[PDB]
């Protein structure tokens, strides 16, 4: 019983792993169509003005 | 008028209580947040170093 | 820088003899002439007298 | 005659005491080893 549900245990924690390490997918991604889109200050300065 | 049909449903949606950083610059309120906990706890190099 | 180069290694251990104005007990008796009282005073404020 | 008494400390009533847990052990002679195994999982 002990090893079966010590095996319960391991292929949850391989399966939780699954997903949240696909929720830093968005953290990631989202940030990166930031920085595609993101010019530096003396870039967009003087055309701000 | 066309703002209720330009809310395109964000409208109706539940609020809530959301734990963040706050500053006051000026006439605006800007929220800071630093990502490095949610990177270099999987030992990745962090887009914000250049 | 005086006053801590007194050692309190003491062997009476229990003596109180005098106690200051608040509850408080003097540690040593600072002794001077007049003219260096008379400038001591001034920088350094007399507090209970 | 006149002696005089050294002042006597305790660990526990010093602030030294912040960076240290305290169990104290009955029979520490009778000890080989010991051991603490982490195990660190990591996010990816």
């Amino acid at each position: 019983f002990t090893e079966y549900a010590g095996a319960i245990k391991t292929i949850t924690s391989a399966l939780q792993f699954g997903m949240d390490a696909l929720e830093r997918g968005l953290v990631d991604t989202v940030l990166a169509v930031k920085l595609r889109h993101a010019p530096p200050v003396f870039i967009l300065k003087t055309l701000g003005d | 008028g066309d703002k209720a049909a330009l809310a395109d449903g964000h409208d109706e949606i539940q609020r809530t209580r959301i734990a963040a950083s706050l500053v006051k610059i000026g006439d605006k309120f800007v929220a800071i947040e630093s990502l490095q906990r949610m990177y270099n706890e999987t030992q990745f190099p962090c887009p914000l170093n250049r | 820088d005086m006053l801590a180069a007194v050692c309190e290694d003491t062997v009476f251990k229990g003596v109180s003899t005098y106690t200051t104005a608040s509850g408080q007990q003097v540690a040593g008796v600072l002794e001077t002439t007049d003219s260096v009282m008379r400038r001591l005073m001034n920088l350094l404020g007399q507090v209970e007298s | 005659v006149y002696t005089n008494v050294v002042e006597f400390v305790k660990f526990l009533e010093t602030a030294l005491a912040a960076a240290c847990v305290n169990t104290e052990f009955k029979d520490l002679r009778r000890m080989i080893d010991g051991k603490i195994q982490f195990k660190i999982s990591m996010p990816t």
